[PDB]
């Protein structure tokens, strides 16, 4: 019936493809990132997803159990499947906290991101809130209070810490309460995000100059298309959105009937996830194009006002459509006055704005707040959208935490020492203690680091190990025979070829390209807020941050080889 | 210094510069700025001066439209005006008093031409937007406290029921 479709939609639609995907798309030029994602979908999404589902269905065990049954000296990879997930639980719930924050400041008629604060004379506006948008100022100063550089970090901000604690308490409450009622919750928690996105798409399409963002997002600029970073980010983003590497898919497939259809399920899940990501990107980039058009018009209006004031022209004489001609006439009339203010004139174009209108890890928040502030009843739409985002994040965190706790629940030794319910509380407390780091003044930089590298290489390596083990260790023919015995209609040659020599080769090639690019450039930099310019400036990563990122990647990557060496020693 | 400059004028020290942007504030349906509009503006300035001299210094000075002298008129509608004594040309009201008078009654001048503090700039008189009123303590804190309380109550009751069942 429709219950299965709703469950598939709920498993496919999450906070990931709604939040992380638009930011990655904006960072890597839009279309130049959109094209690989579709390419990385039909090559890596469906085949690997179907492989994981088939393994979970055939093995009838958990991730650790399945990867131990496949091979002893490989069982440690299952442990890695938890560790990476743990790192996700380290930071992902922090996003929910931000949602809570943006929810809590949604019951005021003077919305905090709607009107800039006064400078102090009650005559103008703050310099930071004037150079930057009101939403940007509220996000970077009144919400994150971000430091200009990563080197200087302040104390733990109390309000974000309280928001994070509330988010963890909500997660723990949902863990304790919700165990099998989700079938009813699927009737409501699967269609609301689509309705919210439809409403926001309508609002964006009703805004002036919104088609520019849609054109930008669909424009495949070949100059930035050759960047291996875009391919790597698309691959890790689709792997994260589909849940590959986390092992939750295997656990879910182990709970289904042996005769349950898997190819149709995997294809439907992948296609729904891709379509939802594309739709969210469409809406977000429509609002982003609206912002870029507004900034371009504001810059042109400021330039025209400055020229009119300093050359005493008529109010309506100078317009955007005839700017350069009037500039040439002024230069030809008296070049002395024109040159007296030539450096003050600023050249602003739609391309530059669309490149650097809004960027960073909080692109979705800023963009949707801008969309909200131009509504009719801003509070209602703000509350609805933030509640939808919070629900999606809660569902994603519930899935991640269940995947983490399942191997711990299966641990007989741990179960016999402590109550099963107290394990969830201990895990939540530890995760909150670890994630309190993100609540500092410079916690946004660490959040960006853990969103860029704590799941980039780890997921790729885990998927590569899994597909190598399936294709060559266990034997492709044996797996195909087992699947045919279980359900019939053996895998077509397309799936066999993809599992044998397409996906692993592409993953290895992408990893080699990324490593070569990193070695050649050697200039891994991060964006940092600049209140003086009211923008984002690239700054080189410090030694300690690079070491921390390297350690975070290395632990997840070496979780499997260390256990393999231990198993080899035990056998020997 | 041998020579002279063609910019200095004896009335430049006490002159207040007005810049008017009718097209930006009104878009369409914008009236033309002929001499009648200048007469109306001078009358409004004289009225503001009368109001300041009556309600602050308690002096009845009969200003007129001919006591607001205007110079350097431009197509931008940008000029310099200064107010003299009612019948003493050699007496020019100091710029501080004129600025205080304009600040006192800028709303009437703004409404006379349907302009709002951005299309009628006096270049030295900076308007005040107004202090932003704040909630009693915090709406967000109250909502957060209520949500945290209900969540804690739910957690406690669920834990108690689970313990009692087993
Ligand atoms: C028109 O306004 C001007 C001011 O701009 C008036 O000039 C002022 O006239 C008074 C009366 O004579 C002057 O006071 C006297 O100054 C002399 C200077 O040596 C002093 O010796 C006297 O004891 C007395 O204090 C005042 O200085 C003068 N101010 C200026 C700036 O010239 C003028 O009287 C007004 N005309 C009329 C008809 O009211
Ligand atoms: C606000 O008042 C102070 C008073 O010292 C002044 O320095 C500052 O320039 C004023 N702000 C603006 C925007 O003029
Ligand atoms: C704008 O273009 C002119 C044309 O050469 C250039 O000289 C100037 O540096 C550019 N930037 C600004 C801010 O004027
Ligand atoms: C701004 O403040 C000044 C004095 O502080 C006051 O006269 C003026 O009316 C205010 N403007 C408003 C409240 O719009």
């Amino acid at each position: 019936s429709l219950q299965f479709v709703f469950a598939c939609i709920s498993y496919a639609v999450g906070l990931g493809n709604v939040w992380r995907f638009p930011y990655l798309c904006q960072m890597y030029g839009g279309g130049s990132f959109l094209v690989p994602y579709i390419i990385m979908l039909i090559v890596e999404g469906m085949p690997l997803l179907y492989l994981e589902l088939a393994v979970g269905q055939r093995m009838r065990q958990g991730s650790i159990g399945a990867w131990r049954t496949i091979s002893p000296y490989l069982s440690g990879v299952g442990v890695a499947s938890v560790v990476v997930s743990f790192f996700l639980s380290m930071y992902y719930n922090v996003i929910n906290a931000w949602a809570f924050w943006y929810l809590f400041h949604s019951f005021q008629d003077p919305l905090p991101w709607s009107v800039c604060p006064l400078n102090g004379n009650h005559t103008g506006y703050d310099e930071e809130c004037e150079k930057a948008s009101s939403t940007q100022y509220f996000w970077y100063r009144k919400t994150l209070n971000i430091s200009p550089s990563l080197q200087e970090n302040g104390g733990v901000q109390w309000e974000p810490a309280l928001c994070l604690l509330l988010a963890w308490l909500v997660v723990y409450l949902c863990i304790l309460r919700g165990t099998e009622s989700t079938g009813k919750v699927v009737y409501f928690t699967a269609s609301l995000p689509y309705c919210v996105l439809i409403i926001y798409l309508i609002r964006g399409l009703t805004l002036h100059g919104a088609t520019n963002g849609l054109m930008y997002m669909f424009t495949p600029k070949i100059e930035q298309l050759a960047n291996p970073k875009a391919w790597i980010n698309a691959a890790t983003q689709i792997f994260f959105s589909l849940g590959l590497g986390f092992g939750s898919l295997i656990a879910f497939a182990s709970y289904n009937e042996p005769s349950n259809n898997c190819q149709k399920h995997a294809i439907i899940v992948s296609l729904i996830n891709s379509f939802t990501s594309i739709f969210a990107s469409i809406v977000t980039f429509s609002i982003y194009g609206f912002k870029a058009t507004f900034n371009y018009e504001n810059c042109l209006k400021k330039v025209s006002l400055l020229l009119t004031n300093t050359f005493d022209l008529e109010d309506g004489f100078l317009t955007a459509s005839n700017l350069e001609q009037v500039k040439g006439y002024l230069a030809s009339a008296y070049p002395s006055k024109y040159s007296e203010m030539f450096p003050q004139i600023k050249n602003c174009s739609l391309e530059s704005e669309l490149d650097t209108a809004v960027q960073g890890t909080g692109l979705a928040f800023i963009v949707y707040t801008e969309a909200i502030k131009n509504m009719e009843v801003s509070q209602l739409w703000s509350v609805l959208y933030f509640f939808m985002l919070l629900m999606l994040g809660i569902g994603s965190m519930l899935g991640n935490t269940a995947a983490i706790l399942t191997p711990l629940t299966d641990s007989k030794i741990i179960s016999s020492h402590l109550p099963k319910e107290a394990i969830s509380g201990l895990v939540c407390l530890v995760n909150c203690a670890i994630g309190m780091v993100f609540t500092m003044e410079a916690g946004n930089y660490w959040f960006d680091i853990f969103n860029d590298y704590a799941a980039t290489l780890s997921l790729l390596l885990i998927v590569l190990v899994e597909t190598i083990a399936v294709c060559y260790v266990y034997g492709l023919r044996r797996f195909e025979s087992d699947l045919k015995a279980m359900t019939g209609r053996a895998v077509s040659w397309y799936w066999k070829v993809m599992w044998a020599g397409v996906s692993p080769l592409l993953i290895v090639s992408l990893f080699v390209f990324y490593l070569s690019d990193y070695i050649l450039t050697g200039t891994l930099k991060y964006q940092a807020w600049d209140a003086s310019q009211g923008q984002l400036v690239t700054k080189d990563y410090p030694a300690y941050a690079l070491a921390v990122i390297g350690l975070l990647v290395a632990s997840s990557t070496m979780c499997i080889p260390l256990a393999a060496l231990g198993t080899f020693v035990q056998r020997r | 210094f041998v020579g002279w400059s063609t910019d200095w004028s004896p009335y430049a020290d006490q002159s207040i510069k007005v810049r008017i942007s009718l097209k930006s504030a009104l878009g369409d349906k914008a009236y033309e700025w002929n001499d009648n509009e200048m007469y109306l503006f001078r009358s409004s300035v004289a009225y503001a001066m009368r109001q300041y001299f009556l309600k602050v210094k308690n002096q009845m000075i009969l200003f007129g439209e001919e006591d607001v002298r205007v110079a350097n008129l431009k197509p931008r509608i940008s000029f310099n005006f200064f107010v003299t004594a009612p019948k003493n040309v050699s007496d020019i009201i100091p710029r501080t008093e004129v600025e205080k008078a304009i600040r006192m009654s800028r709303s009437r001048i703004n409404d006379a031409f349907r302009l709002n503090d951005n299309s009628l700039e006096f270049l030295g008189i900076q308007p005040t937007l107004g202090p932003p009123n704040q909630p009693p303590v915090s709406i967000w804190l109250i909502v957060f406290g209520v949500v945290m309380g209900v969540i804690v109550v739910g957690i406690v009751i669920l834990i108690f029921t689970g313990i009692r069942d087993r």
